[PDB]
């Protein structure tokens, strides 16, 4: 009966300007206290900023209170403000209310990515099953988070594991996808692995076969 | 105000406009005592501009306060081991009020579009928690009774003067005395003369 | 300056074993705590609202209580639902900031055999000057996977990192890959490049070896 | 002049002749976290006299227990830290004063 949704969310550069959105279905936002939580990938959730019944906020002792926040009753909605954006703001948002210093009902989350660097496309590498077997692909040099991976577009889905990114000492991410696949059919069945993100609009298909010696 | 120290953990003044140096000779019209117990991790939050949880809600400090606040630890008279339930604090409302009021109502609260019509029901909790105080808490929980002190200059004819009267007399000798503000030099003699008491 | 840290970093456990996790405060807090169950894809759910009553919509089985500085959380009959990240927010009375490193919790796979695999690199990576060894695991547990690299029958040490995935939802299996980055130039300078696994289902560690040239 | 300062601190005499200047150091002298680098004096035995400077760090003893130079019961320290910060107001400001 109750849900919360997030919308606004994307790529941005630094220094920019955005709104974020947050509705409450069934719930007064002019009444009750909302908190916001950010999550960078590699740690943990970290509290955000609050909203009091008027006039006064308090927001991180890191921070030097560049979110400001604006509610209107009328649209039953909450706004806030970017300002001054650093590498260290790329992190997931989760819209979130609370009471007597604990959180209930938490949203499905929004996404803001400050990219200091530019985009790039991905590396593929094929990594070839030396004479079950194993084979996958490899994915290096590519920024920012997240890319997907799939075989056979989607149709190989038994024993497929995406390993979770990395950071290089370089900035850059890594990642590898392998896939479990008896000797039987290495011969007989072509396996693609699909490599593709929204960030760099590049799509690369890769095709991994084994070969003699090296 | 001369039975100032008593305690030994007495904590310090802090005041706020007046200075506890000229308390003494300044009078004040009326003195308001205002007493309630507070946490002991939010000692400061009892200040002008400052907000909070309580700052706000409970008890509002304006900018044009004058006065003084003390504190000190009480940890072994308002605890207990199995918990305390008597003191009762407010949490939820609409918004903050003007400051010097006190706030009886303890209606349900509307947090939702749907009116709850005093059911504790979903989207309305009870504003009003206790204190929960264990023995066993640290340096940061224990109950600290506070009192509020504040003063009026200007307002009214004043009574509350400090003790300016030297405490010691003459008699057969010229001094300059100083008799409710009129000074003068002279020797104090017994008159023979019959006075009328006004 | 908070500065809690959740310990143990890691526990294994299974359907009707014992598991627990301790986080403790390093200054006094009241009564007051909760726990939240973090998983991924997903946004994390509450526990308990109040030192001991839990949520309307959460198992009655969950345990945890605690009135000093140290604070813990058990399960009473575990399900393979409830593997995911804990973390404990107690109180803070001005804010409500507190919080933990956190710890994720696993099921095991009766201490299955590691799949060792070599994957020698590409030769498109090899035309833009950069050589990455990957040596995988898969199908083992616990985590005790040791990646120990053998380059010329030379130890080496601060060349390559780990990453571990999250355990499947069908088999609960682990997947460790550990990529062995070097020059272009460092690469032909040796020819044997292999990687050893020792592992609790092995009896002996199993090395795979794979040359540079060499059929 | 009667205060904090004007009785303690610093005295200007009835036959003083001089300026006195005034400018906002709030965009140099403040701090973040707080600027404790400037200090002053809320105790003393006797009023201090003016063009004098008091350096001494003994602790001021109210009653008859010596403070054996800590502080305790009827014994407080003197010296005070200022609340300078760029987010108060004037009362938090530093201000740079020449006479
Ligand atoms: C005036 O007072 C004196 C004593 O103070 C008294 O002896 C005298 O009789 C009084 N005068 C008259 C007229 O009664
Ligand atoms: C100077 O020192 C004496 C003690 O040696 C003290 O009695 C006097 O009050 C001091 N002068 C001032 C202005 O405080």
């Amino acid at each position: 009966e109750v849900q919360l949704v997030e919308s606004g969310g994307g790529l941005i550069q630094p220094g920019g300007s955005l709104r974020l959105s947050c509705a409450a279905s069934g719930l007064t936002v002019s009444s009750n206290y909302m908190h916001w939580v950010r999550q960078a990938p590699g740690k943990g959730l970290e509290w955000v900023s609050v909203l009091y019944a008027g006039g006064s906020a308090f927001y991180a002792d890191s921070v030097k209170g560049r979110f400001t926040i604006s509610r209107n009753n009328s649209k039953n909605t909450l706004y806030l403000q970017m300002n001054s954006l650093r590498a260290e703001d790329t992190a997931i948002y989760y819209c979130a209310r609370g009471l007597g210093d604990y959180l209930d009902s938490w949203g499905q989350g929004t996404l803001v990515t400050v990219s200091s660097a530019s985009t790039k496309g991905p590396s593929v590498f094929p990594l070839a099953p030396s004479s079950t077997a194993a084979l996958g692909c490899l994915v290096k040099d590519y920024f920012p988070e997240p890319v997907t991976v799939s075989w056979n577009s989607g149709a190989l889905t038994s024993g497929v594991h995406t390993f979770p990114a990395v950071l290089q000492s370089s900035g850059l991410y890594s990642l590898s996808s392998v896939v479990t696949v008896p000797s039987s059919s290495l011969g007989t069945q072509t396996y693609i692995c699909n490599v593709n993100h929204k960030p760099s609009n590049t799509k690369v298909d890769k095709k991994v076969e084994p070969k003699s010696c090296d | 105000y001369s039975v100032l120290y008593n305690l030994a953990p007495f904590f310090t003044f802090k005041c706020y406009g007046v200075s506890p140096t000229k308390l003494n000779d300044l009078c004040f019209t009326n003195v308001y005592a205002d007493s309630f117990v507070i946490r002991g991790d939010e000692v400061r939050q009892i200040a002008p501009g400052q907000t909070g949880n309580i700052a706000d809600y409970n008890y509002k400090l304006p900018d044009d306060f004058t006065g003084c606040v003390i504190a000190w630890n009480s940890n072994k008279l308002d605890s207990k081991v199995s918990g305390n339930y008597n003191y009762l604090y407010r949490l939820f409302r609409k918004s903050n009020l003007k400051p010097f009021e006190r706030d009886i109502s303890t209606e349900i609260y509307q947090a939702g579009n749907k009116p709850c019509n005093g059911v504790a029901g979903f989207n309305c909790y009870f504003p009003l928690r206790s204190y929960s105080f264990r023995p066993t808490y640290g340096v940061g929980h224990q109950p600290y009774r506070v009192v509020v002190l504040s003063f009026e200059l200007l307002h009214a004819p004043a009574t509350v003067c400090g003790p300016k009267k030297s405490t010691n007399l003459v008699k057969n000798k010229c001094v300059n005395f100083n008799f409710n503000g009129l000074k003068g030099t002279g020797v104090l003699t017994e008159s023979n003369k019959k006075f009328l008491p006004f | 300056d908070i500065q809690m840290t959740q310990s143990p970093s890691s526990v294994s456990a299974s359907v009707g074993d014992r598991v627990t996790i301790t986080c403790r405060a390093s200054q006094g807090i009241g009564s007051w705590l909760a726990w939240y169950q973090q998983k991924p894809g997903k946004a994390p759910q509450l526990l308990i609202y109040a030192a001991s009553t839990l949520q309307s919509g959460v198992p009655p089985r969950f345990s945890g209580s605690g009135s000093g500085t140290d604070f813990t959380l058990t399960i009473t009959s575990l399900q393979p639902e409830d593997f995911a990240s804990y973390y404990c927010q107690q109180a803070n009375s001005v804010l409500a900031l507190t919080f933990g490193g956190g710890t994720k919790v696993e099921i095991k796979r009766t201490v299955a055999a590691p799949s060792v695999f070599i994957f020698p690199p590409s030769d498109e990576q090899l035309k833009s000057g950069t050589a990455s060894v990957v040596c995988l695991l898969n199908n083992f547990y616990p985590r005790e996977a040791k990646v120990q690299w053998k380059v010329d029958n030379a130890l080496q040490s601060g060349n390559s990192q780990e990453s571990v995935t999250e355990q499947d939802s069908k088999d609960s299996t682990y997947s460790l890959s550990s990529t062995l980055t070097l020059s272009k130039a460092d690469y032909e300078k040796h020819k044997v490049y292999a990687c050893e696994v020792t592992h609790q289902g092995l009896s002996s560690p199993v090395t795979k070896s794979f040359n540079r040239g060499e059929c």
